């Protein structure tokens, strides 16, 4: 908390004194506990005590985290621990336990053990094989199961195989178990948090620029980029409750769609700026005219409806105010109409 | 339809709707014909027996207050009018339905719809009158305008 | 009356500068026709 | 008396210069009015009442293919793929024609708002709504597997 | 007391509906607004020569 | 036992009055001619035009006490209905 209010820059990069905090460990105890892909049975103790989990499942925890990291022959160290520590932070704030978290970042676990009866693959996936063929571009009866799983309904489940995979091949797929990850990482990030699917999808779409797809790299990522996206989503949230703004408020106000449809309601607002106003050549003493009369064809000022139209000036340069009288004057004839 | 629509309290394009409403149901009624019947009373000495006598007036006036009372309990605006006065309408009949309890149920389903949109309105009656429409008249009457 | 004067001030002042005076209609059947003689004073303002 | 009708001069030139560009403006926005294709109006019916564009527009082809033709667009035989469980995928926008002024024009709303409300309630595919459909009012009783 | 609550949420309900159906309500204001307000610039200019 | 509870009761949406539709603008007939000179003619028109704002400004207050008495006798009939149920209120709390 004392790290976001004095970043300059956006969500934070994971710096390891803030893994020290979280996990609880030292700097000292952070200089020796240098990673391979077993531990050891010395610092797997280390770390289990600073989790609150058990060896084997960190052990579980330490194969993964590896495997979906920059390099697969163990460098960072740091991300490793970061990986274990925003493990704690979700552990923390929610129930996410050891499983849901490696099947959101890797494999779903499909070894069965030593606990009841079996695996998490085969608790949450009730009946399907690892290594199945899935024509999930059509159907099967594989998506009864799916969807009794993550939530999901069907043109969701089909958006959220289009990321993922891509749009060329989701009709033949092998899924293995690092294949439902893909699935299931795209559908429980929403349902550990108070969000629905679409409602996610178009908090991540927003918080973007024009050019890039953002979906498809928190689809197919690292860890550090798919924990990102749940610091993302747990900052725009929370600034969303913060001031009980709604998503139907925020589609009001941020949408790109402006359908076609002339409505009668701004047939009346533009006679009154043809009408009061008549037939000029647009001259720089119409412009405080129409400023005057565009705010109060509203309950607006005249001053903000001034700034409101020269900050329109900049964004969208084919809006001009004289681009909008002359348009204005093209229609509203002898004979005007709808 | 200022004058009738200010001697309610009315608005001019729901009583122009309405009028014409009743131009189609029971036919003996027309805005002519009751034009022609005010004029025929209330001459240099207008009474209460003149109206006694020419009876049509006073079915014509209270078949007119029943449209009226069908336009407050549903609250139609005038657009909501301008729909339902379409060449063919809702298509299980003609232009104009009588009001029957099918109207009126009709309607009922109708301000459900419009509340269950969750937008403008204005944009239910268009995308409602596109689907009545046929989309060849219309993009000729656009090519003329 | 309006229609009156800028025909007869149309004999004197020539038809190049008593163009847009009345060429919209003041009233508004949409609403009751309000600030209709504002139009028509102001329309004569200018034509004085 | 030369002088003060150069401005005059420059004052027509520059009503000139702009109803040049309200001339390119017309037949810019005039000449685009072709792209009417009557499978937009369920996409603005998706658009109002809060849907979405698939399962909207599979349920209308399913449900009216019987009584109304459905001529959908060429170059598109892969694009719409069919089957009997979850019919009409529309891999992309979908574009269909389907012989208006055949159906009711405001009953069909009411038939898709409760056929996309039990689609949201019980949470089936839109293909399978009218497999009901086929074992209440037409009994196979072969579809209950 | 419930069924009295309920009824005074639909007579609010019947007050704000005849607010916004009004004729003079404030879609005729906002049209006086723009009208009158700029017709009075355009007498001013017309009677300052 | 498990307990049951309803989730999320609907709340009503918004309506406005939608009866201003399109405008259809009257045209404007041709006055022929007359004998008299311009001042004359505005003189009489000046005062012609000051009459048709004075009853502007009239019909402006007629229709606006028109709406606030259809909004006063509403509530008037809304208040008698309450004074009512709260008349059942109290007859149930002499049975108490």
């Amino acid at each position: 908390e004392i790290a976001v209010l004095l970043t300059e820059e956006s969500d934070f990069s994971p710096t390891p004194a803030l893994v020290q905090e979280q996990l609880g460990l030292n700097p000292a105890s952070y200089a020796l506990i240098d990673i391979k892909s077993p531990l050891d049975e010395s610092y797997a103790k280390r770390l289990a005590h600073a989790t609150q989990l058990s060896v084997e499942q960190l052990q579980w925890l330490n194969k993964n985290a590896i495997e979906n990291s920059s390099n697969k022959n163990d460098p960072a160290k740091l991300e490793i621990l970061a990986v274990i520590s925003e493990y704690r932070r979700l552990h923390q704030r929610y129930g996410l336990s050891v499983d849901p978290f490696i099947a959101i970042i890797n494999a779903v676990n499909t070894t069965h053990t030593n606990e009841n009866k079996t695996s998490f693959f085969q608790q949450i996936f009730s009946t399907l094989d690892v290594d199945a063929g899935f024509n999930f571009l059509d159907q099967g009866s594989w998506e009864v199961i799916i969807r009794k799983a993550l939530g999901i309904t069907a043109e969701e489940l089909l958006r959220i195989a289009k990321y993922c995979f891509g749009k060329s091949s989701i009709s033949n797929v092998k899924m293995n178990s690092k294949k439902f990850s893909q699935l299931y990482r795209m559908a429980m990030i929403p349902r550990t948090l108070g969000v629905s699917f679409s409602q996610a999808e178009y908090l991540w779409q927003l918080y973007s620029h024009s050019d890039e797809n953002i979906m498809e790299k928190i689809a197919q990522g690292n860890a550090l980029t798919i924990i990102d996206a749940i610091i993302v989503l747990e900052n725009t949230l929370q600034w969303m409750s913060e001031q009980k703004l709604d998503i139907t408020t925020l589609q009001a106000m941020l949408t790109k769609q402006y359908s076609t449809t002339a409505t009668p309601e701004l047939f009346n607002f533009l006679s009154n700026i043809y009408q009061t106003l008549g037939k000029q050549v647009y001259s720089e003493s119409l412009k405080p005219n129409l400023y005057r009369s565009l705010a109060n064809g509203f309950h607006l000022k005249a001053n903000v409806v001034a700034g409101l139209v020269n900050w329109l000036a900049k964004n969208d340069s084919e809006f001009t105010l004289e681009r909008f009288w002359q348009n204005i004057s093209m229609t509203f004839a002898e004979e005007p109409s709808l | 339809y200022r004058s009738l629509a200010n001697g309610f309290h009315l608005k001019a394009n729901v009583v122009a709707g309405l009028v014409n409403w009743l131009a189609k149901n029971d036919s003996e009624f027309t805005l002519e014909r009751f034009w022609q019947n005010i004029s025929m009373t209330f001459a240099e000495e207008p009474s209460l027996h003149q109206l006694e006598v020419h009876q049509p007036l006073l079915i014509q006036c209270q078949k007119l207050s029943q449209y009226v009372l069908i336009a407050q309990w549903a609250e139609l605006s005038e657009q909501e009018i301008a729909l339902i006065l379409l060449p063919n309408g809702i298509d299980n009949r003609g232009s104009a339905p009588s009001p029957s309890i099918t109207l009126l149920k009709l309607l009922s389903e109708f301000k459900l719809c419009q509340q269950e949109a969750k937008v403008s309105q204005s944009e239910l009656f268009d995308i409602m009158q596109q689907l009545i429409t046929d989309t060849n008249e219309k993009q000729e009457k656009l090519r003329n305008s | 009356l309006c229609l009156m004067a800028k025909a007869v001030l149309e004999k004197e002042v020539d038809k190049a500068k008593t163009d847009g005076l009345f060429i919209r209609s003041g009233w508004n059947d949409l609403y009751q026709g309000l600030l209709a003689g504002e139009d028509l004073q102001l329309n004569l303002q200018k034509l004085e | 008396e030369v002088s003060n009708l150069e401005k005059s001069k420059i004052q027509l030139e520059g009503k000139k210069k702009e109803e040049e560009i309200k001339l390119e403006q017309a037949k810019d926005n005039i000449q685009s009015l072709i792209n009417n294709w009557d499978s937009e109006i369920i996409i603005r019916l998706a658009d109002a009442y809060h849907w979405d564009i698939n399962i909207a527009n599979s349920m209308f082809i399913l449900i009216f293919g019987e009584k109304i033709n459905f001529t959908f667009h060429y170059e598109n035989r892969n694009d719409y793929h069919y089957e009997e469980h979850y019919g009409y995928r529309f891999e992309q926008k979908p574009m269909y024609s389907f012989d208006k002024k055949l159906t009711n024009g405001f009953g069909s709303i009411l038939l898709l708002k409760n056929h996309i409300y039990i689609a949201e309630k019980l949470k089936i595919h839109p293909g399978t709504i009218i497999k009901i459909k086929n074992y209440i009012f037409d009994d196979k009783s072969n579809e209950l597997e | 007391q419930r069924n009295l609550a309920e009824l005074e949420q639909g007579h609010a309900d019947a007050l704000y509906q005849m607010q916004s159906t009004r004729f003079t309500g404030k879609e005729l204001y906002n049209w006086m607004a723009g009208r009158l307000s700029g017709l009075y610039f355009q007498l001013f200019d017309a009677t300052q020569p | 036992p498990l307990f049951a509870t309803p989730v999320d009761p609907k709340a009503l949406q918004r309506q406005h009055g939608a009866g201003n539709g399109i405008n259809s603008g009257e045209q404007m007939a041709t006055a022929q001619t007359s004998l008299y000179r311009f001042p004359l003619l505005i003189e009489r028109a000046k005062s012609a035009v000051s009459s048709v704002i004075q009853f502007g400004n009239s019909l402006q207050s007629v229709l606006e006490r028109q709406d606030n008495e259809a909004m006063t006798l509403l509530f008037q009939q809304q208040q008698q209905k309450v004074l009512q149920h709260t008349k059942d209120i109290q007859n149930n709390n002499i049975q108490v």
